[PDB]
């Protein structure tokens, strides 16, 4: 009926998301050094960056899509951190979950196609989008298993934010220079304040892992987000 | 043995209700049973008691107690007898109660203590019984409980209990053996939501809750592949 | 640049952690290294927190004195650092026959 | 009828000038017209009153609360007289 | 730079020490010149300690 929250576990979401990251990168890797002095598939290809681009009305749809659900990602993380850090949620009770179980399936399924899509897998690998892919999702599938709920690297939602110039370019709405300029400034500048500040929310309410979280500093997001524009600014107060 | 309090018949003995800012001083190996009630004594020096070279009973009662050092207590070796009850100590000090080896009974009635640390109560295999009445602390750690073995009897009467993971040790230890001797002994669980309330003794004894499990391997495979 | 940061930093941390002379060492500020670096790259950049700071005479003069000139290094020096390794030509690959 | 004051026949009254800043054990619904004089405690417990189903009068002699919790008054709700008299409270 | 620095750290100083008229000279700082030089060069800089 309402309980508080005990142990504390983190281990399970950034270990799987370090599974996810490493394990594909040396998989890639060990496929190029066997492909080195031996140590249909372009029709698909073609496809999935036709789709991936807005040349076709269900891609238009798609990259609509992608642009709205990376907008409400970003929100719902923002509810989430109005919550605590650590809490244990039953997946059928709140109906923020399955939103996000939404957002999530829909964003590995556009990851999937994207790499389908890429050109080159292993600069594919290392990618801010691709990055942000593998350290969100595989941690809200952890979380809807287990039950139980860490704010982990949630704020990386927020550099979903950068591929909005692009996304708008693809629709054929920026079209001139100036206008284009501003997006990507606009846009780059919100995503890493914002991102900052999740960074900044997440390692202050928690404490140092050698200091056995008692150095934790109650800061709320928009405080963190006050903080960091302070700091840019070299006010300092 | 103190020139204040009058000498007892037999083994040396300190006197009750004894109006003294001051410690007792002449303390000796005659001097056993030490009883100070309604005293001042702000803090204990290091090795306090180191002229005495044994004691049985040791009995601070209405005596304000605000800082204890950490080798306050070399001196006793082999305490028995020694309840630590109505004091202002805000916390226990790391290792105090590491020369109590010996110490029998010790229990914790009306003391101010947020959280008292697994460290500074030491082992203490053989102690017969303890108490957590009318505490301040409202949160046991699971270590506080599973470092004495030959714990027996734990009195909670008076300090009622927040619901949750900090529960699950207490009851569980409850499980083993009735803490509630009668009936009016039993206290009621707290919860944060004013609209739920529930009593401890009504409370099932390792009720299943969240969080279970603190870790298992099933699970554990699964969240290293998802 | 790193080597001044550091020298600037382990100077503080000298002067705050031994207090003046003339005071017989007593107004010394017990600060961790870390702190002292930490302290300087605040400084450095004009933001100015004030949760941390020089105290004793020594490490106040040495902080105006290094007030006057390391601003002035880290605002031409950081900018240029990050213009010369954002410097890559971005359509370097080959076509995939 | 607490431990250490005396059980009086019939109608039954707490002893004055306990003296003790706890409050006493083995409160009963018999119980009844408690009086809690020289508390020493800076604070009320929460559920201290919890052994008592029902009272009739609450007086504190002497008595000096800093703060007081929620729990500590739920097991009276019968009561028809509180005196909180000389109290240091300064939120309630 | 030096003259200017020095001039308004001294009238910081006189400012300071003594205290506002219309205050019957109770709001006042004890404030020594040194500190004050230290106090306009922390502000010159845009720091603000």
């Amino acid at each position: 009926p309402c309980d508080s929250r005990g142990q504390r576990m983190w281990w399970a979401f950034l270990a799987s998301s370090m599974v996810t990251f490493f394990g594909g990168l040396f998989i890639i890797l060990l496929w190029r050094t066997l492909k080195y002095l031996w140590t249909w598939m372009t029709s698909v290809k073609d496809w999935a960056g036709v789709m991936i681009s807005a040349q076709t009305l269900t891609g238009r749809v798609l990259v609509v899509l992608v642009f709205a659900l990376s907008i409400g990602a970003l929100v719902i993380y923002f509810i989430d951190s109005s919550n605590p850090i650590e809490s244990c949620q039953n997946f059928y009770k709140d109906f923020t979950l399955q939103i996000d179980m939404a957002f999530n399936v829909f964003f590995l399924l556009y990851f999937g196609l994207r790499f389908i899509a890429a050109n080159d897998k292993l600069w594919f690998w290392l990618e801010v989008n691709s990055v942000v892919d593998f350290f969100t999702v595989p941690p809200v599938f952890v979380s809807v298993y287990l039950n139980r709920s860490w704010l982990g690297l949630r704020f990386l939602r927020a550099l979903r934010l950068i591929q909005f110039s692009e996304i708008l370019q693809f629709l054929n709405i920026l079209k001139t220079s100036n206008s284009i300029k501003l997006v990507n400034l606009l846009s780059i500048f919100i995503s890493t304040w914002l991102t900052a500040a999740g960074f900044i929310h997440l390692v202050e309410n928690s404490g140092d892992p050698w200091e056995n979280f008692q150095n934790n500093q109650a800061l709320t997001y928009w405080e963190c987000v006050y903080l960091l524009m302070v700091t840019m600014s070299t006010v300092g107060y | 043995c103190p020139e204040v309090c009058t000498c007892v018949p037999g083994g040396l003995a300190s006197c009750s209700a004894l109006s003294l800012p001051a410690v007792p001083p002449g303390l000796s190996l005659r001097l056993r049973a030490l009883l100070l009630d309604h005293n001042r004594v702000r803090a204990l020096p290091p090795g306090a008691f180191a002229g005495a070279g044994a004691l049985q009973r040791l009995d601070l009662r209405e005596n304000g107690l605000h800082s204890v050092h950490v080798r306050a207590f070399w001196g006793l070796g082999a305490l028995q007898l020694l309840d630590l009850s109505a004091n202002q100590l805000e916390a226990l000090a790391p290792g105090t109660f590491a020369p109590l080896r010996a110490l029998r009974n010790l229990s914790l009635a009306g003391n101010r203590l947020a959280r008292l640390e697994p460290a500074a109560l030491g082992a203490l295999p053989l102690l017969r019984s303890l108490s957590l009445q009318d505490n301040e602390l409202a949160a046991l750690a699971p270590g506080l409980l599973g470092r004495l073995p030959a714990l027996d009897a734990l009195h909670l009467r008076g300090n009622p209990w927040g619901c949750g993971c900090a529960l699950r040790p207490l009851c569980a230890w409850l499980r083993r053996h009735p803490l509630p001797a009668s009936e009016a002994e039993t206290v009621l669980c707290v919860w944060p939501g004013r609209l739920t309330l529930s009593p401890l003794t009504a409370f099932s004894d390792a009720a299943f809750s969240h969080c279970a499990q603190p870790l298992a391997l099933r699970d554990l495979a699964v969240v290293y592949t998802l | 640049f790193i080597s001044t940061w550091l020298t600037a930093a382990g100077f503080i941390h000298l002067v705050e952690n031994s207090g003046d002379p003339w005071e017989n060492f007593q107004n010394n500020q017990a600060l961790t290294y870390w702190e002292c670096v930490y302290l300087l790259m605040v400084t450095m950049s004009t933001v100015g927190y004030g949760d941390v700071y020089a105290k004793t005479t020594l490490g106040r003069l040495f902080m105006v004195f290094f007030i006057l000139g390391g601003l002035a290094m880290f605002a031409s020096y950081v900018p240029e650092i990050i213009e010369l390794i954002g410097n890559r030509k971005k359509y370097g690959g080959s076509y995939s026959a």
